[PDB]
C-alpha cells in the first residue's frame, strides 16, 4: 500500500531518450540484470511517449512486492527549473518479485504501443492515460 | 551528402 | 527565464520525432520501425543539431513493392537562434491536414529516416553515407516552420506524386 514518487526533469532539460535511461536507472537502481534489460529493449517506445509528454499528468507507475512508485516527468521551464523534481535514489527494490510497470499512453497510441511493448515484455504494458 | 542508420 | 542552446536543440530533436512519429501513425503506418531507431535518430540529429550541420530530417515513405517513393517529408533546420528569445513552440495541426493530401499509401507502405548533413560534420557511431530515393514526377510541397525553440526552426513539407 505505500506508495512513493519521484518527478525527472525532461525535454528540454533532458531528451526523451535520456530521460527514459534516466527513469531506467532509478527502477535498477543501477543494478544490470533481466529488469534492466526488458526496460531497455522498449527503449524507443517509452521515448516516444515521452516526447508526447504522456508521463506530465499520468505517471509511469511501477509495482513490485513492496511499494508503489509513480514517475512523473517534467517539461519546458519546468524541466529547466527543476523546482517540482524530485530525482533522488529509491530506498527499496522498486520492480522486486512480481514486478510491472505501466506507462501511460494517449488513447489512440494505445494500438501500436501495446502491440509494440508485447514483443519485449510481458511486464511493461501500456495504459490509457484519459483513466488517469 | 546524406545520412542513413546502418544496424 | 535562462536557456541554453542545448535547450533549444533538445526540444527541437524531440519534436521532431515526435512529429514525424505523428506522421507515421496519422498516415496509416506502424510507429514500430521508428520507435526500434529513436535512439539512433535521437543521437545523430542531436548531435549535428548541436554542432550546426544538420540541414534535413527526411522521412522517406516507400512502396517496398517497387522501392519508389509514394510521399517523403522533409524537415529544414532553420539556423536563427539568440539567446534572449526564450519562446518554442510545435504545431502539428497544420502537419494532421497535409497528411491526406501527401497521398494514398499501400498497407505495408515502409519508411526511411536519412539526414542531410554539412561535409565537415562529426561521425556518428552506425550513419554513413546514403542515397536519396528519386524524387522524379513529385511535387514538393511546404506547410512552413513547425517548430522552434528559439530561433532554431523547422521548416516541414512533403512531396507528393504529380
Ligand atoms: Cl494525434
Ligand atoms: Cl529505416
Amino acid at each position: 500500500t505505500t506508495v512513493v514518487s519521484r518527478t525527472f526533469r525532461s525535454s528540454p532539460h533532458r531528451d526523451a531518450l535520456q530521460t527514459w535511461d534516466a527513469i531506467v536507472e532509478l527502477l535498477t537502481q543501477g543494478k544490470d540484470g533481466t529488469a534492466r534489460s526488458e526496460l531497455r529493449a522498449v527503449t524507443g517506445v517509452a521515448a516516444s511517449l515521452i516526447a508526447d509528454q504522456a508521463p506530465k499528468s499520468a505517471p509511469i507507475v511501477a509495482t513490485c512486492d513492496g511499494p508503489r512508485t509513480r514517475i512523473y516527468c517534467l517539461f519546458d521551464e519546468d524541466a529547466i527549473d527543476g523546482d517540482d523534481a524530485n530525482e533522488e535514489v529509491l530506498g527499496f527494490e522498486p520492480l522486486k518479485g512480481d514486478w510491472g510497470v505501466s506507462l501511460p499512453c494517449p488513447k489512440e497510441q494505445l494500438g501500436w504501443v501495446q502491440s509494440a511493448l508485447k514483443k519485449h515484455s510481458s511486464r511493461i504494458i501500456a495504459r490509457d492515460l484519459s483513466q488517469g | 551528402e546524406v545520412m542513413e542508420f546502418n544496424p | 527565464a535562462t536557456y541554453s542552446y542545448t535547450h533549444s536543440v533538445t526540444y527541437v530533436t524531440d519534436n521532431i520525432l515526435k512529429s514525424l512519429k505523428d506522421i507515421i501513425l496519422l498516415s496509416g503506418l506502424d510507429p514500430e520501425h521508428f520507435a526500434d531507431r529513436w535512439e539512433s535518430n535521437t543521437r545523430a540529429i542531436k548531435t549535428w543539431l548541436g554542432t550546426g550541420d544538420l540541414r534535413k530530417v527526411i522521412l522517406e515513405i516507400y512502396n517496398p513493392a517497387t522501392d519508389k517513393l509514394v510521399t517523403r517529408w522533409d524537415i529544414d533546420i532553420v539556423y536563427g537562434w539568440s539567446d534572449g528569445d526564450g519562446s518554442f513552440w510545435t504545431d502539428t495541426e497544420q502537419l494532421k491536414y497535409a497528411i491526406k493530401k501527401a497521398g494514398l499509401l499501400p498497407s505495408q507502405a515502409k519508411y526511411k529516416l536519412m539526414l542531410d548533413t554539412k561535409p565537415g560534420r562529426p561521425d556518428v557511431e552506425g550513419w554513413s553515407k546514403g542515397s536519396y530515393r528519386s524524387t522524379d514526377g513529385m511535387v514538393k510541397q511546404s506547410l512552413g516552420s513547425t517548430v522552434e525553440h528559439s530561433g532554431l526552426a523547422g521548416q516541414a513539407g512533403y512531396w507528393r506524386q504529380r
